């Protein structure tokens, strides 16, 4: 598999819609939608059954998935905000989570 | 090769305490995240929690957070778990690990060089 | 020595967002810690939201977390303050302020170089 | 008054008497009690007119008392694990708390 900070057996799955969230206020909804393709839109994670629940899976997911993607993007002179990085979690929590569904129905 | 070894376990009745200790042999112990792992009866080993090599973050399950407390002593080798308000479904085997790469994670594989474990009884009778 | 001018302010709409704009004169912006005070009609400066002189950490006060979220660029000597979800009461002269020590506080007294000034009102 | 972090002008409360807190199990209590003499007794402050509401005033108070004190200590070697900077929060600001409305008595 993929090597995320010396440690190997990352699974990466495969490209993802990101999805169309909407915050409560326009200002941050529009923020989003002009800023979402610098966000990830596939997620690293490990296999189901090296956890016990889907909570410790996705948190693994969302945690490993921002690093690398701020490893490998913050070279190019990127800069995440306080408040991309917020956004962020949002939806790589979303992705996440479609990926782990996604992998249960093997188990 | 580095080998870990849990101590401290036992026979504690609901709403007890106890602490937990995992011993490291070697020269390199403040090198490495460490963690620890649970296993009740019929399951598999699960994630408790983690703290990085210099003790600056840590990590916890869910069902442990507010009640267990990890910590590490780098001078004496040796990492902590404090477990308050303990609960019977807390009884179980604990092992300590050390972290494989530089993030603590909650993976069974984010770990190796797994101790042998200590089994903690949590029940009044 | 260094001059802190505001803009940004206006008229919103509840609901609305303003970005405010804090421009310092000189060289040495980034060493030092920022803050965003405001004052309502009949009312003093209150606290509203700081920010490290590196901006790893920020603070804000209880009636504006989660809707203000405060900024800066180092290297354009400029520090901001995005207002979401505006709310009437939040109507006031916003200041910037120039932290004094190495701690950012919520205290009147831990900020000098106060700015002139900008005007926001929150009415439909 | 005196000077924290570079900046003057902070208040030194009197000493006050450490309450005892319960944390809901007897290990924490016991560990609270028997550690609590490494903990502050008086809390740096700013005069209240410096503030707009108690909130702030306590935030302050808290961050600025744990903060001198950790440096303070350090020097005499000290170390503060995860469950003191807990405890230490709790105890400085009921102390804060008290603070406040002590020094609130002159501005009514
Ligand atoms: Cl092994
Ligand atoms: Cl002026
Ligand atoms: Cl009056
Ligand atoms: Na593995």
């Amino acid at each position: 598999g993929a090597v995320v900070g010396g440690l190997g057996g990352y699974m990466l799955g495969s490209a993802m819609s990101r999805p169309m969230i909407h915050f409560g206020n326009d200002w941050e909804d529009r923020y989003y939608r002009e800023n979402m393709y610098r966000y990830p839109n596939q997620v690293y994670y490990r296999p189901v059954d090296q956890y016990s629940n889907q909570n410790n899976f996705v948190h693994d997911c969302v945690n490993i998935t921002i690093k690398q993607h701020t490893v490998t993007t913050t070279t190019k002179g990127e800069n995440f905000t306080e408040t991309d990085v917020k956004m962020m979690e949002r939806v790589v929590e979303q992705m996440c989570v479609t990926q782990y569904q996604k992998e249960s129905q093997a188990y | 090769q580095v080998q870990l070894q849990e101590s401290g376990g036992g026979l504690v009745q609901p709403g007890g305490s106890l602490r937990l200790s995992c011993a490291a042999s070697g020269r390199t112990f403040s090198s490495y995240n460490m963690g620890w792992f649970r296993q009740a009866p019929g399951k598999g080993r699960e994630f408790v929690a983690s703290i990085t090599s210099s003790g600056d973050k840590s990590d916890y399950t869910d069902s442990v957070k507010g009640r267990f407390t990890i910590s590490r002593d780098n001078a004496k080798n040796t990492m902590y778990l404090q477990m308050n308000n303990l609960k019977p479904e807390d009884t179980a085997t604990y092992y300590c690990a050390r972290g494989l790469g530089i993030y603590i994670i909650r993976a069974r594989g984010g770990y190796d060089h797994w101790g042998q474990g200590t089994q903690v009884t949590v029940s009044s009778h």
